[PDB]
């Protein structure tokens, strides 16, 4: 009942934004880059790409870690071997007596339940 | 659903009485107490209770007599 | 009286589309939110800190509900035989 | 056997998949507390208040422990817990739930017990009949004849005495809900949209290539999925103790004025009279 | 505010009216209005209900046993 | 078409059947293993599911009481109410 | 100088609420699960429904194959170790006629 | 698949546990614990370890329900009767006729 | 009692793994892990600078 | 509770005996012109409304048992179908 | 001390074979069920007696003297102020019941008193804990007394197990007997 | 909550204050009259003044009014919807099964 209770600065908001924005700057501070060795496919108008001109600094931070750059690629072989073994089974020879006897994943199957 | 602490009273409008301490003169009234022998009487009837209400365990019944 | 019962199978897929319809119906209040916010900062620039709360709070309840009206849609389909 | 009656549980990985998540409060160490500090000290003030924020930054830092968990170390349990009703039922919404009960059990326990000899609150309550009234029959209300109801009565003031007590539990399992949807149904829909870009492409080989790129997609998305769940959690927090201070801690409101004391080096005595 | 079974007072020691005044009619009128009233709603209702199902309710399992014949 | 209403037997009778039924599903299970030419611990691995159900059968029927005549149950049976004619405190008997 | 933080892990439990919380919490789930999880799921007589789709949908990675019925063949064999165990005769239920409540 | 992502087999096996037999060897545990204390019936161990027990025992033999639980002995679904007038006594008779 | 049975022991090869697309792998959060990483360590050891003589 | 189970019923039961009254009397004369007409439900269809209108389900289910056992008693039928029927006794 | 042993078991066999109980067994376990509610009034009364018998002038007056009957709903102010209740609304703000009474006689009775405490809760503690206890007791000694005597599949089994013979060999011997002659093997 | 908040206060209000009203009128001597008399040897009166008094005695009264009616008021709660329902006649126990000789 009627405390009186100065303002604190303290409860306020007018660091976050520019903290943020701070950490934006150091993260865009990294993809400065040289004009030697620069190469940019624009797009077919000439004008410039959206994710192209932001691959420097990913990969600058990605010169910079230490574990992530030589284990976070062992996954991707495995895409291959889907994009392989997809083409294998779009026209994969099967026998007609099983595709009919033992469909997979069919709907109205009663040996699934319904 | 249901309501809320906006929408009653507090724990401090209620219960919003703090202590006093009461204390009256001594005129002599705790004084010739009288019924000098109620509490053996009353643990006499106790244990009168206690005593018909007591039952012993005869397990001397279950015997094979048969 | 006679009695036949009926299992139509249709209505499974039927109403799907028919909460379809209203899954938008909230997006338009959604961007409410987000053009008040940025009128309210062009009125004061100085005030946009103090609102941003409210401006996040508006958005993830009205959000919220287009995502209710999503469920039912696909409570439909992926249960129901 | 007829004696043996015989119950199934399901066991699974649960010792080296909690023992991290605790073990990993050494290295969090409390990112949360200054802002749970700041929310408690805006919403009340008493004694008691240490423990409520103790006991809300256990439950905020698990929560984000899990979701941070649920984002990076994807193993077993960790991808399900967030995508389960269980854990935004009981392992969030229960403990802050029971939190003030716990800290305040006392007060709201005694408050409820008062309020089930119900009454009517009067301001200024200078009135003596009121007092009759409250002693002799009980309440300020007529209660003349609903000993013969009774067995209805005792039920009904316990909810009368609870109601206010009730939306607590209310928003508690409406958000916990709302969180299992929103993790839910956002991961299943991304997910039919990658499955469905994924069978056009492979149906069309010349588009079956890293057309955005290998690690602009993943940047963007890994964004994408830390501030939406990011302004999620924000959002579970900050509403969850904002109801509970709108439905729980506006109980609490004890304000005391200080009045200066006079007699400090004499105080008044029983042997000071008699 | 508007609280919960909450009334403020004036000075005279009179309730002040939230939204509605009910201080017009007589003493008798109020006295005949609240003699039977009480401080609860809801369980009169249940009650009421429950009268009504226990009017309408099943006797067949007599019927069976034949109280009705 | 169809009607929510009372149960058709009673719950004794229909423990009853249902113990008939699992004793006919256990005897045939015992007379395919003695074709079969199965040993006592063949025989047990075999028929032991239907064992186990004709035991929980028993356990029911051994399980529910029913009900004695007095007073109160039939004053019960006049209100149409489901009531317990023994317990003197009613839902607090079950923690009194 | 003495401090229950070094000294008494019981004295610096009842000094502390919050480290009450989460004792009631584990205890409340537990009797959550015994009042309402453990009957209707856990007992054998209650586990066939984690092979519905509807109330447990791939709770064995796949529909649930009933014409294998891993369920039923595992506890006929706990059942069976039980019966030779207890050395207790197969067809001795079989020998059972229960009478019926009569009038 | 996205329903595999929101999917847990990360499951070891089943415990199988007879309550009964736990509850059996914690009743003789108790014996065998009052028994070797030769603790008297006023202590607080013979209350805690065997009042609730004979309270809620002597409650669940008391307990004579007229009636059984509420979806157990009725408000069950049931398919219609056959009425013994018009149509489905037309259509038993053609039945009986049929068959005989 | 205790059981191992034997349905649990499958063959196992890599070969026979269906895989991830590239909208999988992309949301399997590596590429984010990959940029992260690099970016906390980066800020961390740059945020202590040592002492230096101006030039 | 206590004016449910003490009070109630003894006001209630003439209100209730007067419904048991008409539906056994509109079940009497339903049977009767059953038994005119052969079991035949197109004439008497103002008696058949009267008797689903007053009669209960439960009173209903109970008088058609009753009827099959009465045309099995008197040769009308044999084997009377009792598929979901209260086999009480 | 050795009855409840024995009717643990007693109990367990009899919410089993639950079908095989008889009224009169309905009636003795009716009859234990009235001498356990009994038991708490009994504890109660008791609980008064001894906390009275160590209670002080003061902390009787604190449950006679409307004063202190009042302190949740009613100023202090209004007790200070002479002349603002009178004495026969003071007389109905006094408690009426049989304890307010007892307390009123047992004013100008003699006793021991001690200070507000662990010692006059206990005084009053004890002995109803201890009628309590030994009322249960005595009330499951003459249960199974009675199942003893009484001749049904339940008393077989108590007396069976009065014997000395184990729980699980005195349930197969009596199902033997309810096999044969109660349920009539084939 | 409902906006109908401040018309329950207002008529809660009333009736609370026409019973002041009343008391006042009437003024001194209800206790010679026989309703006092009454209430003094009325339980009902007895437990609802002690309701109301310190030292965890509302907490008695109200664990008490549970324990005693409360019970009866779940089970007549649980009953309203089971008046109106279809049930089946009471299978009577016949008190046949049960008997058998001592040896
Ligand atoms: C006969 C009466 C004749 C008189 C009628 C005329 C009225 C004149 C005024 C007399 C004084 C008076 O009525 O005081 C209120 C007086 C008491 O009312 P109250 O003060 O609001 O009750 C106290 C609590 O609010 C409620 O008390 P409670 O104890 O019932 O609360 C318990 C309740 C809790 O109630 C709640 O708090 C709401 C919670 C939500 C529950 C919703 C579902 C409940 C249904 C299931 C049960 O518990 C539950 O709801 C159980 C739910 C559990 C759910 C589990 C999940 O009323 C009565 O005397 C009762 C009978 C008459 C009621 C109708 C009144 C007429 C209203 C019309 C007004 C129009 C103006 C008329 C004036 C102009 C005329 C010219
Ligand atoms: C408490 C008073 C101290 C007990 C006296 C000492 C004693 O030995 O106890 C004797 C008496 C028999 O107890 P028991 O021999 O240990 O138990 C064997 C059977 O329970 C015996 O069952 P019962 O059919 O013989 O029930 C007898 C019932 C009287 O039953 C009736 O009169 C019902 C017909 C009402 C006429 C209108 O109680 C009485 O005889 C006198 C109290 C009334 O105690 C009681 O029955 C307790 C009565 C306390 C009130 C509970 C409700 C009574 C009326 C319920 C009617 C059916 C429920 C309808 C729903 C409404 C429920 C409120
Ligand atoms: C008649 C029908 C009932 C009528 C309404 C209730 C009347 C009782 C009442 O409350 O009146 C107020 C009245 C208050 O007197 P007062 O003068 O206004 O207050 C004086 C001071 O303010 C008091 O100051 P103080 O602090 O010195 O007093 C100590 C305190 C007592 O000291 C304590 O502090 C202990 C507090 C105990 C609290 C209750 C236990 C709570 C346990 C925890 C519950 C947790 C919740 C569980 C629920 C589930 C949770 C998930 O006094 C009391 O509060 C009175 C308690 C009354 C006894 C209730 C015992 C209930 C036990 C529960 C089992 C009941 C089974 C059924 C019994 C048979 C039913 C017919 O109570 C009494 O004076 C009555 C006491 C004497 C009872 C004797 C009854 C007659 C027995 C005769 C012998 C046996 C029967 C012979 C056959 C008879 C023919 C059939
Ligand atoms: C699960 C339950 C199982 C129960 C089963 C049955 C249990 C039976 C035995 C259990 C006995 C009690 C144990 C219950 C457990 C709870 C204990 C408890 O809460 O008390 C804490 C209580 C806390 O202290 P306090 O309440 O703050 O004391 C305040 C002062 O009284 C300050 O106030 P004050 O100004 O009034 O000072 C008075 C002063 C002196 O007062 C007097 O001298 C006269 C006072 C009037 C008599 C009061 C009756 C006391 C009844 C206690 C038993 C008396 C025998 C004690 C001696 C036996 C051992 C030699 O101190 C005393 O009154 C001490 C009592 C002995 C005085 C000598 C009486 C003459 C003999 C032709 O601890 C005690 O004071 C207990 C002192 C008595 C210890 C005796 C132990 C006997 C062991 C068995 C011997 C065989
Ligand atoms: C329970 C017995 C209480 C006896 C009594 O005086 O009862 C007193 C109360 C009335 O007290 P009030 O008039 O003071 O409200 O009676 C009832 O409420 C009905 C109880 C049932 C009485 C049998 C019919
Ligand atoms: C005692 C555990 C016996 C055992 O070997 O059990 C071993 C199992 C582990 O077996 P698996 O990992 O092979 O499935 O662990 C448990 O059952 C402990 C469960 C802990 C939760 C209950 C507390
Ligand atoms: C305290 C120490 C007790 C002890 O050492 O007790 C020792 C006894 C030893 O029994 P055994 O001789 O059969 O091995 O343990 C038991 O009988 C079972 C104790 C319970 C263990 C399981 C814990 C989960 C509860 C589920 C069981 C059913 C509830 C039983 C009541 C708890
Ligand atoms: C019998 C009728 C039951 C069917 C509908 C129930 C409506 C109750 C009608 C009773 C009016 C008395 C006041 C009241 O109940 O209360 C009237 C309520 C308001 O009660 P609350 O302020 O306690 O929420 O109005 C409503 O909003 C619900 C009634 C809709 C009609
Ligand atoms: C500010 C952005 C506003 C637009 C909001 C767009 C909605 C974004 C929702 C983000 C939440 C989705 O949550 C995310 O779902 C994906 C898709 O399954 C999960 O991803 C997981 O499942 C997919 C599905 O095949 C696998 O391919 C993938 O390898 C795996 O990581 C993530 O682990 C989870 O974190
Ligand atoms: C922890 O949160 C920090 C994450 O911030 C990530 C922000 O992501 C955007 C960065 O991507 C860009 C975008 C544009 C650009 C440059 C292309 C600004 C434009 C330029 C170099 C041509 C001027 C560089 C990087």
């Amino acid at each position: 009942a009627a405390p009186a209770e100065k303002p604190d600065p303290a409860l306020d908001a007018t660091k976050a934004l520019p903290k943020a924005l701070e950490e934006v700057e150091f993260f865009q501070s990294y993809a400065v880059r040289r004009k030697t060795g620069f190469h940019l496919f624009n797009r077919a108008t000439g004008s410039p790409t959206i994710v192209g001109p932001m691959f420097y600094n990913l990969y600058n931070f990605v010169r910079i870690g230490r574990v992530s750059k030589y284990v976070c690629w062992l996954s991707l072989p495995l895409v291959f071997q889907r994009m392989w073994m997809k083409n294998r089974a779009t026209g994969m020879e099967y026998d007609i007596d099983l595709e009919n006897y033992a469909p997979f994943e069919a709907k109205k199957n009663p040996m699934h339940g319904h | 659903m249901g309501g809320k602490a906006s929408e009653a009273v507090t724990i401090a409008f209620r219960f919003p009485h703090r202590t006093t301490f009461l204390v009256k003169q001594n005129v002599g009234q705790k004084l010739n107490k009288g019924h000098q022998t109620f509490w053996q009487l009353v643990a006499g009837g106790w244990l009168f209770f206690l005593l018909i209400n007591r039952t012993s365990f005869k397990p001397k019944l279950a015997a094979p007599k048969v | 009286a006679i009695a036949y019962e009926v299992t139509v199978n249709g209505a499974n897929l039927i109403g799907a589309g028919m909460a379809a319809s209203g899954v938008g119906v909230p997006a338009i209040g959604v961007a409410m939110c987000f053009s008040s916010y940025m009128l309210a900062a062009a009125r004061q620039p100085n005030m946009s800190a103090k609102l941003l709360p409210y401006c996040i709070l508006g958005f993830a309840l009205s959000e919220a509900l287009a995502l209710f009206t999503l469920l039912i849609a696909l409570l439909e389909l992926f249960v129901f035989s | 056997m007829l004696n043996s009656n015989i119950y199934i549980i399901i066991y699974g990985g649960i010792i080296m998949y909690s023992i991290m998540i605790i073990i990993q409060m050494f290295l969090y160490n409390f990112s949360n507390k200054i802002y749970i500090e700041v929310e408690i000290n805006k919403y009340i003030l008493s004694k008691n208040n240490i423990d409520i924020y103790w006991i809300i930054c256990n439950c905020t830092i698990i929560i984000i422990i899990t979701t941070l968990n649920h984002i990076i170390n994807k193993i077993g349990i960790y991808n399900m817990i967030e995508y389960n009703i269980c854990y935004w039922l009981i392992g969030t919404g229960l403990g802050l739930y029971i939190s003030p009960f716990i800290v305040f059990g006392y007060k709201f326990f005694v408050y409820i017990m008062d309020l089930n000899n119900y009454s009517l609150n009067i301001y200024h309550n200078n009135n003596k009949m009121n007092d009759i009234q409250q002693i002799y029959n009980g309440t300020n209300y007529n209660d003349t004849m609903i000993f013969f109801i009774k067995d209805i009565n005792n039920i009904f003031t316990i909810y009368r005495s609870i109601n206010f007590f009730m939306n607590w539990l209310y928003q508690m399992i409406y958000y916990g809900v709302r969180m299992w949807l929103v993790f839910v149904l956002h991961s299943f829909s991304l997910g039919s949209f990658g499955e469905l870009i994924t069978v056009i492409t492979d149906n069309n080989l010349i588009f079956n290539v890293f057309y955005i790129g290998l690690l602009g997609l993943g940047f963007i998305l890994y964004l994408i999925v830390i501030f939406y769940l990011g302004i999620q959690i924000y959002v579970y927090i900050s509403f969850s103790l904002s109801f509970l201070h709108s439905t729980i801690l506006l109980f609490l409101v004890n304000y005391i004025p200080h009045y200066n004391n006079k007699s400090i080096f004499n105080t008044f005595t029983n042997k000071s009279i008699y | 505010g508007e609280l919960s079974e909450y009334v403020e007072v004036n000075e005279k020691g009179m309730p002040k009216p939230q939204a509605l005044s009910l201080w017009n009619m007589p003493y008798a009128k109020r006295r005949a209005l609240t003699k039977f009233a009480r401080g609860v709603r809801w369980q009169f209702i249940v009650l009421f209900i429950a009268l009504y199902n226990f009017k309408n309710r099943d006797d067949s399992h007599l019927l069976r046993r034949g109280a009705y014949n | 078409s169809s009607y929510t209403g009372a149960a058709l037997a009673p719950k004794s009778e229909r423990l009853r059947l249902a113990f008939e039924e699992k004793q006919k599903d256990h005897q045939k299970c015992i007379e395919e293993a003695k074709g079969k030419g199965l040993k006592k611990d063949e025989l047990i691995d075999a028929c032991a599911w239907t064992h186990r159900k004709t035991i929980l059968a028993l356990k029911d029927w051994f399980a529910y009481r029913p009900p004695f005549q007095d007073r109160r149950s039939k004053w019960a049976e006049y209100c149409s109410i489901r009531h317990d004619s023994g317990s003197w405190l009613g839902w607090s008997q079950k923690f009194f | 100088v003495y401090t229950n933080w070094q000294s008494s892990y019981t004295r610096l439990f009842v000094s502390k609420p919050w480290m009450w919380h989460p004792l009631a919490w584990m205890t409340l789930s537990v009797g959550i699960w015994w009042k309402f999880g453990k009957e209707s799921l856990c007992n054998e007589r209650s586990f066939y429904i984690h092979t519905h789709p509807k109330w447990a949908p791939h709770k064995f990675h796949t529909v649930y194959n009933w014409s294998r019925d891993p369920i039923k063949w595992t506890l006929a064999e706990q059942y069976a170790s039980i019966i030779r165990n207890t050395n207790t005769d197969i067809e001795a239920v079989l020998k059972i006629k229960l009478p019926a409540n009569a009038n | 698949s996205p329903n595999e992502h929101l999917m847990f087999f990360d499951f070891s096996s089943w415990l199988l546990v007879d309550f009964g037999k736990r509850w059996e060897r914690w009743v003789s545990f108790k014996k065998s614990f009052l028994t070797t204390t030769r603790s008297p019936y006023w202590s607080p161990q013979f209350f805690l370890l065997t009042f609730f027990q004979l309270r809620n025992s002597n409650v669940k033999l008391c307990e004579n329900w007229n009636w059984a639980p509420k979806g157990d002995d009725f408000n069950l679904l049931h398919n219609s009767a056959a009425e013994p007038f018009g149509r489905d006594l037309k259509a038993h008779l053609e039945r009986e006729a049929g068959a005989k | 009692p205790s059981t191992s049975p034997a349905d649990k022991d499958v063959p196992m090869s890599i070969l026979h793994t269906h895989g991830l697309s590239y909208v999988n792998w992309c949301m399997s959060l590596a590429p984010g892990l990959l940029v992260f990483e690099g970016f906390f360590r980066a800020r961390y050891y740059r945020s202590r600078v040592p002492p230096s003589r101006t030039v | 509770s206590l004016p449910t189970f003490f009070l109630a019923p003894p006001l209630t039961e003439p209100f209730r005996a007067r419904h048991r009254r008409k539906c056994i009397e509109k079940k009497d004369t339903f049977f009767q012109c059953l038994d005119k007409n052969k079991n035949e439900t197109e004439p008497c269809e103002v008696e058949a409304s009267g008797y689903s209108q007053e009669c209960p389900d439960s009173w209903r289910r109970y008088f058609n048992e009753q009827r099959w056992k009465a045309l099995e008693l008197k040769g009308e039928v044999k084997h009377a179908n009792l598929k979901n029927t209260q086999q009480h006794f | 001390t050795h009855a409840e042993l024995h009717l643990f078991d007693l109990d367990e066999f009899m919410q089993t074979y639950k079908r095989l109980q008889t009224r009169q067994d309905w009636l003795i376990e009716n009859k234990c069920k009235k001498s356990r509610l009994f038991s708490y009034v009994a504890a109660v009364i008791a609980f008064t007696v001894g906390k009275s018998a160590t209670m002080s002038d003061e902390a009787i007056l604190a449950k006679i003297d409307p004063y202190v009957t009042s302190e949740v709903r009613v100023q202090r102010g209004a007790w200070w102020r002479s002349g603002y209740f009178t004495k026969e609304e003071v007389e109905m703000m006094t408690p009426k019941g049989p304890i307010a009474r007892y307390y009123k006689f047992l004013l100008g009775v003699r006793r021991f008193p001690l200070k507000h405490g662990a010692l006059s809760w206990a005084c009053g503690f004890v002995p109803a804990w201890l009628t309590f206890t030994s009322l249960n007791h005595w009330a499951q000694n003459r249960r199974l007394n009675r199942y003893l005597t009484q001749e049904s599949v339940f008393g077989e089994m108590a007396r069976e197990l009065v014997r000395g013979k184990t729980a699980d060999e005195a349930t197969t011997s009596v199902m033997a007997r309810v096999e044969k002659e109660i349920l009539g093997v084939h | 909550s409902s906006p109908l908040v401040p018309v329950w206060n207002d008529l809660r209000a009333l009736q609370v204050f026409t019973s002041q009203e009343y008391m006042q009128k009437r003024g001194p001597g209800f206790t010679n009259t026989l309703e006092y008399k009454l209430s003094c040897l009325n339980p009902v009166k007895w437990y609802d003044m002690m309701k109301v008094m310190p030292g965890g005695k509302a907490f008695v009264g109200t664990a008490l009014g549970l324990a005693l009616f409360g019970g009866w008021g779940v089970e007549f709660v649980k009953n309203i919807s089971v008046m109106t329902k279809e049930k089946p006649p009471i299978d009577w126990n016949n008190e046949k099964l049960g008997h058998l000789t001592r040896s």
